């Protein structure tokens, strides 16, 4: 048996690579990018935001941050999805976006997923994994975002419950907001600290 | 076969998150431990990328962003294999990589170094993994790259990789490094990894007979992901 | 002190003439012996340079041709030591220097490698030793040359130097090569030397106190010539 | 005590840094070459020119050539000769050529030298002191340069009389010719093979 | 996959053309080096031969010259894989050997040795490999063969062999040993070859499961070729 | 990565194995040659001949040489044939043969070659690639025949070319003759010595 | 001769600022990481102190604070040299010392160790380093102090020094010992220092061969500073 | 090459050797003091006062403070200074000081400093470079004292900008005020914790 390959940090340009365009770099016609929804995919549109903040508050302008989750129907685009049903066609799963190098805000463009079936028969509330990586991280930080408004569903959620400190399961909850007639969810991300945000093993 | 969960990430395989040799991390570094959880359909899927939104030159990072002539530097070619833990290979990863150019410096706005820009070179590419989990890439070998750190710091000469793969569990950003660079041993960076055999697992080897004659020298380079185990009794995942 | 002949050169410290395994000296080595002869006033006198014909840049490959901008590839600051084999410092020797550009490209009519040329590098430098016989000199590490011996042969990085110092009999002209460069092992030209501890004699080391931060990375290179002995009962030399 | 630092090959473009000209490369204001003869310097003028062949009878057309001679009167403008008598101030005793790159031929404008000491009282024949370097020659190979219309000179050379081959002498001499006016001696040199050039170890 | 140029063959790992210790190479070996050329497809192809013509015993030296009985010697089974330096076997590649009698005899007009010949015994074979470059051969093993190179020079007991394969650049002859034999520390043919690993690399293995009870021996050999390298930038082949 | 079996000698009695018939040994059915020539093969009949000589100048009258060409159109019978052209379906492009036991003379009968593609565009002058093995040979020798007659395709050829002794090329081109209405090509080898073949590592 | 910067201090070379071993370092060492900053001429500046100032006892702790007769304990002299990490002498440095006594008592308000003061012991010493870098002083070799981290913990025998020399960055305080101590093995402020090598450099040797005859024992110590670079291309300090 | 010698702990009682007097010693007839200005000094008088604090927020009553800075022209009184402008002729420019022992206050009675030159070509705003050793604390920590009224300087000064927490570089900046007539800066120190000083590698 051999052994994992070890992480090393992304370092402060990870966007050469993985964000070509946010470098003023043109090399690739079709380029990767913070924007999952595409003219006929399926599900209420909403919009994810957000900022990284390190040890003393500051937010991280050099962050990368990348989201995977299902479809509406709670169905993953992957081959490795084992539920039987058919995932929207039009729907990558996901994307990759950085801060915005002056102000720090980051965000998306998807849509809300459906509720995935959990170990053992159970249903988790719907929810989006996350990723993160930087300068002065050396392995990428997963998180995963719940939504405020499915209160129900999060109470029954078997990962959030696996964590024993009631106060801490809040900070994986981003909160609601209507700019618009478009729906924003905020979700910051305190990367150590007071309210640091609980980060997974996965 | 019926596949069940990734092995457990062996943690003691890999940098610890606060390492206080390299400044930045002490901040950007969780006070909580991490919280492991069991696997579920979330982390065991990930996103499939198609072949053909991808350039002919994508993996050519010598010509990809060549307008009035070639770069300037070492032609090198790149190539290796890459398989999970348990020695099966990972076909139609993504693999995207990133660098600095012969002089040390990187194409990006923050990147202050009085090395010279090579109007010719870009620095990024990337390319797909085939069924036998083989990739190749063209580039010119980046030189070392001089940071504040403490202050006279400089990274090896190296090259930055990341991998999207069959799950999300999977998920890994990476640097590797090149067969005899005196900096290795020196490194704040390389040195968060705390055994000798995997700091050596990142450093790419001179390949000779795979050398180009009067054209471009070559480097071995391979890649380990976590592997998925088999279910042969009881299917908890679902 | 009067001084007598410089000592004998240890032919066994040196490659030999003929060395099938470097081509081009199948034709180009003599047959005959070389005829040892005792030393006379030819051979113990050399000339002088001055200081004076020396231009300001003229030690400095990274700016000494550059027209538009900086040439592109890593900053880097040669140094050391000259003595004789008894130590004595040798002062005001011309040290002359070439080599190619960052691609392993010769700014010279007959190369037609593929690796780029730098309009901004000329990659020729000239100093004298000062009375500590120190001499240094900034360029830009040469990446390695492809050439023809066996159809993929391929030099490692390297720097050619000549001296002329104090006497005919010390005239010399070699190559010094980097600390970790894994071709130093495969070249059949450093291979023409005999032994194992004088090709290490010619690998600079990387020198990291001496670095200057965000700028240039420093190798350290002594060469040794030939030294006179002393004469203290009669003196044959004339 | 320490070890001479070993030799190695000046390799096909030993031009670059030894005859920046030669190459195209103009990066100093004074560089050195093949004219040993200022406006003020004393002696008889004299040309001297030849080829450099190969064991196969071709001439090298990469080859370097510097010569190391004394004055008219014999004297070397280095501060290690000893004689006690005044050298010709402007005379550096030193040049450097290449071979042209077509054709092979090698040229100096020199003076013919003076007589200089032997060793234990003897007297030397005027001699130019050559060295040859190039692509394949591992070790600058060292020769010297004799005249033919110096007959008695040259019959009582200790360095000549010590080459117990006597036919092997005569490689060492020049032959005299008059070009239009300018004295000319021709030396040619045959690294390998028959008439092979005697070369010394110094 | 397209096909590039057959890696260059590595000079080190073979004997020189010169090698005095063998008297007869000193005038059959050339004066000058070798020219090393870039391949082209005259290098890179070879001719086919249809298993068609090949005879149910052209592979059975014990029977294939037999006529009023069986020869005399050692019954012996050999048999191994063929190769390229990268691993891949070798499909459908003519080989080809020939070998001496029991008694050290060769079936040849000019040899006058008096170790016995042998009526039933011709000495010659050839095989293709098969899909897994797989070959197998049976006979008698050799006799040591006394030849005059110093007077008392005797060859290890040993078998020709001749390989044509897929690139004129792979063709080879060569000769292999069998394990244990004394006269291999002494032969100056098999010490042409510099390195002991190579010298080897010619030794025949026993292989004690595969002998046949009651009937034959057998020694186990492979034989590694050139292998090709893959193109994955330019073509320049053609 | 594994390293190339090291070659050794054909040694002496290199024809039992390689030409049986030559050794008075009938094994086979179907014995190899040096008949290139089948009835319907297309092209222009030529014979190809000449001597091995060692460095005194004597023939080695124990040579094996064996030839690998391709058709009258320029394409080889071999798989690796990239040229996407049909191949005349009569040659196998080889053949063996040894030198006369008492003479030294060997030959073939084959065809003229058409010429071939070289690197990167170029074209190749018409050729046969020719190997040597005997006793004293430690490692087969690799050379080309090229033919007199075309003059015009050989100025042009990049192997040839790429020779830089001039005088050196011509020892690769074999003479026209015709031998009462047979073509024939002479071809002498100097395996050593004065005007030495040109021996390549291919 | 034309000086640039100091050469980076090498942190692995020094303890680190948190080391819970030594219990008052918990609350007392930075939580951020040192901001490294590139030198100005306020960091390679220092001030200068007159020789004339110093008493003529000031290096001698035996005698500066006697008065109604001689210290009780081992009469020791110290010397040694003083350079920099090139091996230059430091020339005028301002050398501080300051101990306890014979009994491990210091003369300090904040001491309330039963061992027993010596009224004719002060305990602090100063003098200039020469032109060569050297330094000499004499007094009582100190006894080992218990002190309260651990309840049962004791210093080795120790003798605190300070260093003010040419540049600020080269400012340094640290203490030494004496060879032999057996307590040096387990002190856990000694232990503070990561590498063997690094506490052996604070181990003073005895020097028996400066012994003086019915008077004195000697331990030789010698102290190394940070260096400063030459400069000889651009000069960037101002 | 050598390594630097290792830091170690000025331990509780650095008093004894570097303030013998703050410990009752009186060996030494000069003393060095916390009194940086001598009768004809030139400059604007001011006092430097304020407390070290550990991390739960309690004075260091065993800290010994060291300053270093430059005359009222920004010249420092060093022969490494090579500004080529004389320094004011009666000016140390160093001092050292300890805490009180029972409430934690040290003092300097210095000059208010002139700008100094920075690194190409820029120019420094006017600061004091100050060194703190103590028990508990294993290699001296460095840290530099701008001016509050400075504000101008302060903001274009090369190491306050290289800092890039922007709310790190106000813990550097000592507050003005005017006890008596007497001008007096404020500069608390925090080791460790909330609003910790940024400490520098130099
Ligand atoms: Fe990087
Ligand atoms: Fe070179
Ligand atoms: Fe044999
Ligand atoms: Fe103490």
């Amino acid at each position: 048996e051999l052994k994992e390959t070890p992480s090393q940090t992304g370092g402060p340009y990870v966007h050469i690579g993985l964000l070509p365009k946010q470098a003023n770099i043109e090399v690739f016609e079709h380029n990767l990018d913070n924007n999952l929804v595409q003219d006929n995919t399926q599900g209420q549109r909403i919009r994810l935001e957000g900022q990284v903040f390190d040890g003393l508050g500051l937010p991280l302008r050099d962050v990368l941050i990348e989201i995977w989750q299902a479809d509406t129907n709670g169905v993953y685009p992957s081959q490795a999805d084992t539920q039987g049903k058919q995932v929207d066609p039009n729907f990558l799963g996901w994307g990759r976006t950085g801060a915005d190098f002056g102000t720090g805000f980051w965000s998306f463009n998807t849509i809300k997923p459906g509720a995935v079936p959990g170990r053992k028969g159970s249903t988790q509330a719907p929810h989006i994994s996350l990723i993160i990586f930087a300068h002065g991280i050396n392995i990428g930080l997963h998180t995963r975002v719940y939504f405020d408004d499915e209160a129900e569903a999060n109470a029954k959620d078997p990962v959030l419950n696996s964590i024993e400190w009631a106060t801490r399961r809040q900070t994986l909850v981003a909160k609601r907001e209507e700019r618009d007639g478009e729906v924003v969810y905020r979700f910051d991300i305190r990367i150590q600290g007071e309210n640091e945000t609980v980060f997974f093993d996965i | 076969i019926i596949w069940g969960a990734y092995a457990q990430r062996n943690t003691e395989d890999h940098p610890p998150a606060y390492a206080p040799g390299y400044k930045t991390s002490v901040l950007r570094s969780p006070k909580n431990a991490l919280i492991s959880i069991a696997e579920t359909l979330s982390e065991v899927t990930a996103p499939h990328f198609s072949a053909d939104k991808f350039g002919p030159k994508d993996n050519d990072l010598i010509l990809n962003y060549a307008k009035d002539g070639l770069p300037i530097g070492e032609r090198v070619i790149v190539h290796g294999y890459v398989r999970d833990q348990f020695g099966r290979p990972v076909k139609n990863a993504l693999v995207e990589v990133w660098q600095a150019n012969a002089s040390g410096r990187y194409r990006h706005p923050n990147d202050q170094y009085i090395g010279a820009m090579d109007p010719n070179f870009g620095g990024c590419g990337r390319m797909l993994t085939d069924d036998n989990g083989y990739y190749v890439f063209r580039t010119i070998k980046p030189g070392p790259y001089p940071w504040r750190n403490r202050i006279n710091e400089w990274r090896p000469a190296h090259i930055h990789f990341s991998l999207i793969a069959d799950g999300w569990a999977q998920r890994l950003i990476s640097q590797f490094y090149f067969e005899g660079d005196t900096l290795i041993d020196s490194c704040p960076i390389l040195k968060t990894i705390p055994s000798e055999q995997q700091r050596r697992a990142l450093i790419a080897l001179e390949d000779k007979s795979n050398f180009i004659e009067a054209d471009s020298r070559c480097y071995r380079f391979d890649i380990t992901l976590r592997g998925r185990r088999a279910t042969y009794f009881e299917n908890d995942l679902t």
